[PDB]
């Protein structure tokens, strides 16, 4: 059979929601219908697993908690993760790169995300962890547990994204619904996952592929990932500034990034000055020792739109 | 009856050949 | 000869046709539309600028496959008909 | 499945083919090259952007015209052979 | 059978596109339908190889990158080239002169072009390499990698053409499309290849052939190749100054050339003063120790057009 | 049979390209695949009619020009339109509103657009004429013919959009291709048609329909129509200022508009302050005696993307 | 049979060489292989008719001269033309536009060209006459006969092109062959004919056709026709100034033209500024009361060339 | 003789059917 | 294939010929030389730049006349020989 070619790469990307917060963040993407990504929910709470819209679930520590949450004990979460490490490895095997989502400060996520990260690293999988700090009013003990957990998580990941949960109150403005604030928080992980997937699979005139992703995230540190879209006369500048804007992320210094990966997607009318303006926006913060890779993907599907996807790692 | 089958086969192959 | 207009695979075309081949052209357009429409989702991302080329090579092979039978059965039946002519 | 190159009508194409249909692909390529060459010489100035579309509609009509004979003579010979079987 | 004579020489010329940029430059010529030349695409990225309209492809380093790009690592590109040196030798064998095209700064092209050049040189093939520098906004490290790669490439090529990618922004003018800006750069390699081929094969009144090409390219260094066409009263002068104009090339000094090769093509009405004006244009920069060869080819096919092809090597 | 309800209105909209320029403008929309709209090409030149990708054509004046152009004679164009008025009426009958596109200055478009407009007005159809002035270098007589033709066209249309062809030179930038420069002008008519159709058919929370379109086009005058799309934090403001920006239109005063029709389309997360900012953008120029209608259409189909369509008539 | 469209117009153009000089000028085009045009040779001299490579011949006045020339008698030429007017009418019937070529000063051409022009005008055919004055050394009486003949010819031709034969001595340069000097003069008629034919038949983006030709030639007077071709950076300006350059024509004032017809042909990369520069070149001389028509024809055949054809009539 | 021609015609129609 | 050199009608030519057709080429050269040499004085002053054209159309006509006989007498002999076979 004479078949047309398939110019789409093959990628295995896994998103794991550990604990209640991570389960919520993953369920956000599930309800938003993002294709090409495997969804998971790992928890100690049977009720939370049964409630989520995430299809595949992995109940950890059924023999230590009997289907109850860890009860704000990181040790219980770590023990429940250690008990079911085989199930984690089996469900996480054969993956190019995983995205671990976990709101941290409690028992399950805080003590269980480092174990999943360790499983992935031992398996030899690039790992990105997207976590949220507790609110200010949740106490000092909650924040201390979250910080210790984040240290343990950074011990076993390649790039870590931290969302202070207190920036929702400052950024989103009063009158915002709780559901909408949480959705704004979850959009960080959704945008990161979707941008990485589109960059890895879809081809381009100046191709950037999984190897570029591996070589920019080959060094531990904080990271920012996102995309921007614009139209009109100033579409290039607007899209570039949207891509590198992180209102909800922790106060981050892009100049300290040691790896920058940019992909520009537009129609065939992409002018050279627009490409130059995106490149100049990227160069505005990139350091002299950072590995900057700029990619372009002219797509007839994009009618008059310009999308810019920026991945910056190695920060701090 | 077997004499005419081949005779009409010629007509039907005429309509095949022109087809 | 009264140039007709077609809209095939999202691509307007203009062809002049004899009046008696009009309906054959319409059904050919439907066949081609369906063939390319099935060729679109065979692959998610491809070089769509080449898609009609495969849509024509496939039907070239599918035309040869059935074109050989034209002489095949014609020859077999012809030898049969002359031989039964000669016996009786 | 072992992707292969083609160069048809001054327009390079890449199609993956099973090993057993390779020569059929080559012969379809020559048939298409000749058909589009005859189409180019048919007109002085035209829209070459649509020429392969004509080269596919023509072969689809030329496909159906002879493809209907497939069941035409099939049904004729089936009925004749059933009736001959029933007599003797 | 009584056959008319064939007055056309035989030449084997190969153009190899190493990496994404080189593949783009070669497929430009493929889409422009240049005859009499073999086309190749050498890469580590399977997706880019399957995308290109370049016909014959040579996937290098399938056992080190598993079909992915080099990830901006020159060492990975060099290793992937060394792994599959036999395929390069087999595809490049039996060639009079090769034209290696590679956009330099990344991993595949930067580290792989010197290996292909080394293969050609130890095989005993005259080699011309046409490469592009990275943009200004792509960083200091990208430019450093490209410069080191060009230093390595100079060791195994007889003549090297360098196109600063930053001159597209300065020469082409605002509003130019990315596709047209890149096509302007690709036309340098296209003009070089087509001019050299026409010079080598087609005959002339004052014949210049492959031996002249070999003796002008016997001196290592930078080079410029191109052609000019004109009509009307000032056809000779206009074509001569069009042939030695290189807006997109790096700032070059033609007076430093150690070898100049000129071929004038026109109809039988070519006047003596036109030939003299072309010769004076060439003498305006040719040095006293440079080997200048002037060729002429009166062709009834050229109706009223005058074409001048100039090859200058040994610069810098 | 259990039938799910259809919430889409029904509208008949016709776009007619009179002459070469109008045929080009309509063929642009045909190639861009805009749905739900009828396309026509009306001309005296048989060759141009057979060239265009516009499917259905209406060759006028076949008995006065014998299939040739009008030869820069407006009188010949008017006579050719009067000869075949019945074909225009038949193809234009049963229409809610027509969009006549023509490039004034020549013979066919200049003298034939007023006749088609007269046919539509006599039939009782809302008419919008999108026309382009000639270039500066095309002469004084060409511009005089175009101005007389536009004066005649103003008699039989409801709203007229004029695009000075000399603003392409000033706005687009030195280096833009002719095809892209003409596509920029064609996008004015494309945006107008697509925005009006999308407004008339699709429902909304604060529904605006064909009656509002009729009551804002109930007065002769210059008009501007277009749409703006944006995303991100400032999506409302960016889209609003994109909708009322007309770089290629003639120098226009929005404050003189006596009818403004606005439609905001977004997802269910559209905040109240975004709606207020769009309303304030509209109020910034709308006069006190103008009939302003603001519409909203929350669409689950639409992503975090926001679109604003503005129709302003009665100017000048 | 499903056939592709034919976008080429149909035109009947006749070139008649009256007398020895006209026959020479026509057979120049015959030997240069210009397609799509009918060739004729009208003469009184049987020997010259049998010499010429022109295929179709029309021997006039066989009953007054018995196959000999007119012997420098304009009256004999006029009588010989009047005798065989039916043959001229039959051969010249069914023509859109004729191009009468005749070297004036002698007997056959001088007295016979006005009769052929009268035949064409009575038949209702647009007529263009390309004639040459005698040399300086050929005498005062030869020049007087030629001037009287041109005065007669002006009565029946729509546009007249006059080539002073004395400008060959001043323009071409000492040492030019007689054959090449005469070929330079013949190229004026060849360029006029080929440019007009290519303009009338082949289509364009901004189509100009036979009607535009008729409306620019509706004004009696002198005319200039020609084409220019260029490549490179200044292709537009070079081609524009080449098209309106007439070294061999009589001292002419383009500002007095009452009709200008321009056609720009290039590839799809034709930039807007190039079109503007051609238009500015045309505007540099076009008067305010002249009908200027600018046409464009983007052609994939024109690889990187740019052709400009200019027809200016009504001069003097 | 006529008895077997129809029988082999069945084989020929079978090879057509799979053809 | 070992390019040969000829001097025909005062006009040097270069042809490559198979070794076995050398003498045939020489004899064709003498025939052409004689044909054009006879064509020269057929007219005192002419367009000699066309003379080889008539020297080729004349032998084209002469080839057609004596080439049609190849099939003529072949057909006649065929009918006579088959009929004599069938009688005896
Ligand atoms: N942005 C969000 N933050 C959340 C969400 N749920 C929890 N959190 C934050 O994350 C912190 C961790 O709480 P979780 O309920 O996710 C703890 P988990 O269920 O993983 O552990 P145990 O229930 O203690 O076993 C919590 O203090 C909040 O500040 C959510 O849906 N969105
Ligand atoms: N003029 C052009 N320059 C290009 C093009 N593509 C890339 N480049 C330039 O060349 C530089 C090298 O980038 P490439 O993508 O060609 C690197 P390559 O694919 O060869 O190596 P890896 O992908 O790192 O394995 C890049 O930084 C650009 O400045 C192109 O199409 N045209
Ligand atoms: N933006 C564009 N303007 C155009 C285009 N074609 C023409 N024009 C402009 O419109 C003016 C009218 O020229 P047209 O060719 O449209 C004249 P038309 O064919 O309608 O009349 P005749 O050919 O004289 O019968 C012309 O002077 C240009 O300034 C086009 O494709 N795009
Ligand atoms: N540029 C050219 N000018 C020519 C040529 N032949 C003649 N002429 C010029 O035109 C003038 C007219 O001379 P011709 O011989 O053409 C006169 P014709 O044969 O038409 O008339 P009779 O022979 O007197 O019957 C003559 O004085 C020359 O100045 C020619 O081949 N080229
Ligand atoms: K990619
Ligand atoms: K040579
Ligand atoms: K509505
Ligand atoms: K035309
Ligand atoms: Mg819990
Ligand atoms: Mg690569
Ligand atoms: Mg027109
Ligand atoms: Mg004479």
């Amino acid at each position: 059979m004479f078949e047309p070619m398939e110019l789409t790469n093959d990628a295995v990307i896994k998103v794991i929601g550990v604990g209640g917060g991570g389960g919520n963040a993953v369920e956000h993407m599930v309800r938003e219908r993002i294709e090409g990504v495997e969804f998971f929910a790992v928890n100690t709470d049977a009720q939370a697993l049964r409630k989520t819209a995430v299809g595949q679930t992995i109940q950890i520590g059924s023999g230590i908690t009997k289907g109850l949450g860890a009860g704000a004990n990181p040790e219980v979460g770590r023990n429940a993760a250690d008990e079911d490490r085989e199930a984690l490895r089996a469900a996480l095997d054969g993956a190019d790169m995983v995205f671990i989502a976990a709101g941290m400060g409690g028992g399950t996520g805080t003590g269980a995300a480092p174990v999943v990260a360790e499983v992935a690293k031992d398996l030899g999988i690039l790992t990105v962890a997207v976590v949220t700090k507790p609110f200010n009013f949740e106490g000092k003990k909650r924040m201390a547990f979250a910080e210790q957990g984040i240290t343990e998580l950074s011990k076993h990941v390649d790039s870590l994204i931290t969302i202070p949960n207190d920036k929702l109150l400052k950024v989103l403005g009063r009158g915002i619904s709780l559901l909408d604030a949480f959705g704004a928080a979850n959009d960080v992980l959704k945008g990161a996952v979707q941008g990485i997937a589109e960059l890895i699979t879809r081809p381009g005139l100046m191709n950037v592929d999984f190897a570029d992703v591996r070589t920019v995230m080959s060094e531990m540190g904080y990271a920012m990932m996102g995309s921007g879209v614009a139209s009109g006369e100033d579409r290039a500048e607007e899209a570039a500034e949207m891509a590198i804007s992180s209102p909800l992320l922790e106060d981050i210094d892009l100049s300290g990034a040691r790896g920058v990966l940019v992909n520009i997607t537009a129609g065939f009318d992409l002018r050279l000055d627009e490409f130059e303006t995106v490149g100049n926006t990227i160069r505005a913060f990139a350091s002299d020792n950072a590995t900057v890779v700029i990619g372009t993907s002219l797509d007839p599907d994009m009618n008059d739109e310009l999308r810019v996807t920026v991945v910056a790692t190695g920060i701090g | 009856m077997l004499q005419q089958t081949i005779e009409q086969a010629l007509l039907e192959q005429g309509r095949i050949s022109e087809r | 000869a009264q140039p007709v207009d077609l809209q095939i695979f999202g691509r307007s075309l203009r062809v002049n046709c004899p009046p008696e081949q009009r309906d054959a052209l319409n059904q050919a357009a439907e066949d081609l539309n369906q063939r390319l429409q099935d060729l679109k989702e065979r692959t998610r991302v491809t070089n769509t600028e080449q898609l009609v080329f495969i849509a024509a090579l496939n039907i070239s092979y599918e035309l040869t496959q059935e074109k050989a039978k034209t002489r095949d059965y014609a020859s077999s039946m012809e030898q049969r008909i002359r031989m039964l002519q000669q016996t009786i």
